[PDB]
C-alpha cells in the first residue's frame, strides 16, 4: 500500500536486507536506528526569475523529490527562488545543522536554469552572471566545513542545463 | 587525541546532461531527469544502491529522441555501496 | 538513414586524488594508485564489473596515513555494467 | 600459473562467467569475439621534464600498466614526455585508429605532474603553463571526434595531482 510513510517506495523486506548484507562484507554503508535518526535533506529549486524565462513545471518536480526523499526518511527542506549568494548562505546553514550529527547520510538537490559554469541564480543574466559552482556545493558540505556529515554519503542531485548544444551527433545505419 | 580524515569523501553528485549539452522540462511533466530519476528510486531503492540506480537512470535515456539527454554522475568518492534500506 | 547517437556517453574517468590535493609516488615503489589499481584490477578483473573496483580501490585508501590520498570517479556515462572477463 | 596472456591477472571461469550474465540481463557491455577483436590502449607518461621535479619512479607505473592492459587484452601504445600540444595530436591519431571498429572497449591512461587545471606538459612551468584539461580529452574520445567508439566503454585513468593541498583534515576521537 502506498498509504505508508515510504509511499509509492518499493519496500525492502527483511529477507531482502540480508541477502543485501550477506552478498557484499563491510562494504556497505552504516544506517542509524530508526526511532531516533535525524535524517535532513534539502531542496533548492529556482522558478521565477529576474530576466530569464521562468522553469514551468518546476512545481511538479519540487513535490515529486520532496515526497520521495520523504518516503526515503529525510526531513525536506524546501527553498525557492534564490540568488547564488542566498544558496551559499542556505547551504553554510544546512551544513551548520545539529540533526547532521544524528544522521546517516543526506541528500541535495538543485533544480533551476544552467549553464556550462554551473546553476543559476534568480538574478542571472548574460551581461551580470549569478552563478553557483558545483565545486563551492562539494566545499561546503566536505569534511572541513561540514564535519557533522564525516564519513556519511552525500549525495547531490542536478537538474540544470550545461551548455546550449542539443548533446547528439548522426550516425548511418 | 586527534586524527586525520580526508576532506573530501563519501560524496555522489548526479547531473542531467553532460557538459556542453541541455537538460530538458516539460511544462506540465515537468523535469525528465528528475522524473525519471523518481521512478527509478521507487522501484529500485529496495534492492540495488545509488551508484547502481543512477546507472539504470542513465541506460533509460541510452535511446536519443528529439529531446535527447545523458545523465552524468560526477566527483564519486562513496567507498562503500548506500543501500537505502526503505522500511528500515 | 540516419539516426541520433548520444554526443557523449560510455566514459568513465578514475583521477588518484580528489580536486586541490596532492597524489603520491614513491621513487623506487612507483605511484600508489597506480599500484593500487593494478593489484585491484588483477583480483576482481574476474568477478566485479570496473565501477565496483575503482570503488574498491577507493576503499583501500579509506583510513588516511602520512600521505593520503582519495580516489575519484569522474564524468560517468557507463549505461552498462562493464565487465573485463579475464581469459575472454 | 602467471605463463599465461593473462598473467597475474586473475582468471574468469566459464561459471563465473555464466553467474555475471544471468545475475544481471541486458545492462552488460558486449564482449567481442576473442579471435577476431583488435583491442587498443594508450599511455602517455611524463617522467622527464623542462622546469618541474623528475618522476622518480615513473618507469614502475609504466610497466605496471602496459602488462595489467595487455593481460587484459589490450594492444597498448606507449608515449613519453610530451607537451600538452603532443598529447593532443597523439591522442587525435589514437581517435582516428582503424582497429577502433574491430573493438569493444579502450582504455587512456595518463601519468604525470598535475595541478587543479589538469595534466602537466613536458614544457609546463608557473609562467608559462602547459596544460591538458580532462575535458579535451574526453572531447577528443567522444561520439563525435572518435565514431569508431559509439557504444563501447572509454576508460580514462590519470594518475597526477590535482592541487597543492595534503587532502586531510584532524578530527578528535
Amino acid at each position: 500500500t502506498s498509504s505508508g510513510s515510504e509511499g509509492n517506495v518499493k519496500l525492502c523486506s527483511l529477507e531482502e536486507a540480508q541477502r543485501i548484507w550477506k552478498q557484499k562484507s563491510a562494504e556497505i554503508y552504516p544506517i542509524m536506528d530508526k526511532s531516533s535518526r535525524t535524517r535532513l535533506a534539502l531542496i533548492i529549486c529556482n522558478e521565477e526569475f529576474d530576466s530569464i524565462p521562468r522553469r514551468t513545471g518546476a512545481e511538479v518536480d519540487i513535490t515529486g523529490m520532496t515526497m520521495l526523499l520523504q518516503n526515503l526518511g529525510y526531513s525536506v527542506d524546501v527553498k525557492k527562488n534564490l540568488t547564488a549568494s542566498d544558496m551559499t548562505t542556505e547551504l553554510e546553514a544546512f551544513a551548520h545543522r545539529p540533526e547532521h550529527k544524528t544522521s546517516d547520510s543526506t541528500f541535495l538537490v538543485f533544480m533551476s536554469h544552467g549553464i556550462r559554469e554551473g546553476i543559476c541564480g534568480k538574478k542571472h543574466s548574460e551581461q551580470v552572471p549569478d552563478i553557483l559552482q558545483l565545486n563551492a556545493i562539494f566545499n561546503m558540505l566536505n569534511t572541513k566545513n561540514c564535519p557533522s556529515l564525516k564519513d556519511k554519503p552525500k549525495v547531490i542531485i542536478i537538474q540544470a542545463a550545461r551548455g546550449d548544444s542539443p548533446g547528439v551527433v548522426w550516425f548511418k545505419d | 587525541a586527534i586524527k586525520k580524515a580526508h576532506i573530501e569523501k563519501d560524496f555522489i553528485a548526479f547531473c542531467s546532461s553532460t557538459p556542453d549539452n541541455v537538460s530538458w522540462r516539460h511544462p506540465t511533466m515537468g523535469s525528465v531527469f528528475i522524473g525519471r530519476l523518481i521512478e527509478h528510486m521507487q522501484e529500485y531503492a529496495c534492492s540495488c544502491d545509488v551508484e547502481e540506480i543512477f546507472r539504470k537512470v542513465r541506460f533509460s535515456f541510452e535511446q536519443p529522441d528529439g529531446r535527447a539527454q545523458m545523465p552524468t554522475t560526477e566527483r564519486v568518492t562513496l567507498t562503500r555501496c548506500f543501500y537505502l534500506f526503505p522500511g528500515h
